[PDB]
């Protein structure tokens, strides 16, 4: 039905600027107005402003005004929020929302916007591999990576129950680890296979291994 | 960058002297405050008030989406001619406001 | 400035009864059209939020009938009543009624379950990873509850210390469990210098803390 699609995540040194998308799909991109939800790290959400794409009209968060800069093009059902003069405290989840009855009833995926002095560092993938039982265990384990996020998968979308991908824990080498794991019926040891996909945007990192014992 | 208002072009006066023509708009999806006024009565449209022109009782009105069926009421002759309709959207903000090309109301 | 406070903050409730949250109002909400917005917003874990009451107490479509909302002024109530897995999250109240729009602190709701044990597996460091230079042994506490436990990692019948993480699971929306691991980090030289490499569990559902360990090789 209704989709709307933002932007990747995005690792943009201090003092600089950022602007990401919304891409609506399924309904009339000019007919109701946009929101857009910044959530911290802190977990509490935030309203920024609303715009009205048939138009361009705005109503705005007078504690964004100057921060945040929202704008739509009716030709690409796309709108659009632009961040000037970005500090480490604009570092967040950001969300586009649509109004529907309610202000905000069909959300964006989200775009992390991580805002580092530090250089983007490619994860590295090495098979956390099964041994000599009912159901048994695996995973891939995803080793120094910066900035967050990574998404994580197993056979490409196939493999659902039993998973279980772990909170990037921080570490002492100032960077992100992270497991993914999930058990399986004995059984299927050489009958089915399991290969986990692993991707990591702000350094183009995508990468799928296979693991096995 | 404005909403899409029709209007009828000429309306024909009734009987005892009342108009009747709908009034449509197009990003009508903001519904929970609709005020519409009539330019040669205004009231505005909520929840809390269904049935209009309570203030103006020489008018008529009811809502309903993109279509809103419109009444005069004892119109002369010596008010035919140039009836303007216009439909403000005050929620959710910011306002989304529209007007029509008129209506001739010829008052036979 | 329209400040939400919600109450509580965390909020335990079994399976079948009836959780409630409140969230309160500096200001009254009732705007001018007469209409009062507020909305209750429930965020899954690793989801964007997701809609479930619009102005108070009506249920945007798909909503569960379980989930009710009442209030008027500065004082209002959400209410799941027989609560489900399916349910756990945090729950914001938002008004948008006065400019700005604010939301509530939210409100985790947890999930309480019966105690369960957790499975246990260790996992050596991968041979390519070996040719890194680096080592990591990674241990798998799986499906337990509470989510306290006590992980100790013993080499060679000695336990070591200050060279290990844990990580922990959101609780499982199917079946209310948590997830640990244990990541240790050995240079490979300190990894290929010892023998016996062991994973203590305790946890209170096991009555005897159980241990896996593996032998460097094969």
């Amino acid at each position: 039905e209704v989709q709307l699609q933002q932007s990747g995540p995005v690792l943009v040194k201090p003092g600089a600027s950022v602007k990401m998308s919304c891409k609506a799909s399924g309904y009339t991109f000019t007919d109701y107005y946009m929101n857009w939800v910044k959530q911290s790290h802190g977990k509490s959400l935030e309203w920024i402003g609303v715009i009205n794409p048939y138009n361009g009209d705005t109503s705005y968060n007078q504690k964004f005004k100057g921060k945040a800069t929202l704008t739509v093009d009716k030709s690409s059902s796309t709108a659009y929020m632009e961040l000037n003069s970005l500090t480490s405290e604009d570092s967040a989840v950001y969300y586009c929302a649509r109004y529907y009855g309610s202000w905000f009833a069909y959300w964006g995926q989200g775009t992390l916007i991580t805002v580092s002095t530090a250089s983007t560092k490619g994860p590295s993938v090495f098979p956390l591999a099964p041994s000599s039982g009912g159901t048994a265990a695996l995973g891939c384990l995803v080793k120094d990576y910066f900035p967050e996020p990574v998404t994580v998968s197993w056979n490409s979308g196939a493999l659902t129950s039993g998973v279980h991908t772990f909170p990037a824990v921080l570490q002492s080498s100032g960077l992100y680890s992270l497991s993914s794991v999930v058990t399986v019926p004995s059984s299927s040891l050489g009958t089915q296979t399991y290969i986990c996909n692993v991707n990591h945007k702000p350094s183009n990192t995508k990468v799928d291994k296979r693991v096995e014992p | 960058e404005a909403i899409q208002v029709t209007q009828p072009s000429v309306v024909l006066a009734s009987s005892h002297g009342v108009a009747s023509f709908p009034c449509e708009y197009s990003p009508s999806h903001n519904t929970d405050e609709v005020r519409v006024t009539v330019l040669r009565c205004a009231t505005t449209f909520t929840e809390k008030n269904t049935v209009g022109f309570l203030d103006y009782p020489f008018c008529s009105g009811t809502f309903n989406e993109s279509r809103v069926n419109l009444t005069i009421q004892g119109l002369r002759a010596v008010d035919t001619g140039l009836y303007l309709c216009k439909v403000e959207l005050m929620y959710p903000p910011p306002y989304f406001v529209g007007m029509g090309n008129g209506t001739q109301i010829y008052v036979i | 400035d329209v400040l939400m406070t919600q109450t509580p903050l965390s909020l335990p409730v079994s399976l079948g009864d009836q959780a409630s949250i409140s969230c309160r109002s500096s200001q009254s909400i009732v705007h001018s059209n007469g209409n009062t917005y507020l909305e209750w917003y429930l965020q899954k874990p690793g989801q964007s939020p997701k809609l479930l009451i619009y102005k108070v107490s009506n249920r945007f479509s798909g909503v569960p009938d379980r989930f009710s909302g009442s209030g008027s002024g500065t004082d209002f109530t959400l209410k799941i009543s027989r609560v489900e897995a399916e349910d756990l999250g945090v729950y914001y109240c938002f008004q948008g009624s006065h400019v700005p729009y604010t939301f509530g602190g939210g409100t985790k709701l947890e999930i309480k379950r019966t105690v369960a044990a957790p499975s246990v597996f260790i996992f050596p460091p991968s041979d390519e990873q070996l040719k890194s230079g680096t080592a990591s042994v990674v241990c798998l506490l799986n499906n337990f509850y509470p989510r306290e436990a006590k992980v100790q990692w013993k080499v060679d019948n000695a336990l070591q210390s200050g060279n290990s993480q844990e990580s922990v699971t959101e609780q499982d929306s199917k079946d209310s469990t948590y997830s640990l691991s244990s990541t240790l980090t050995l240079s490979k030289a300190d990894y290929e210098k010892h023998k016996v490499y062991a994973c203590e569990v305790t946890h209170q559902g096991l009555s005897s803390p159980v241990t896996k360990s593996f032998n460097r090789g094969e």
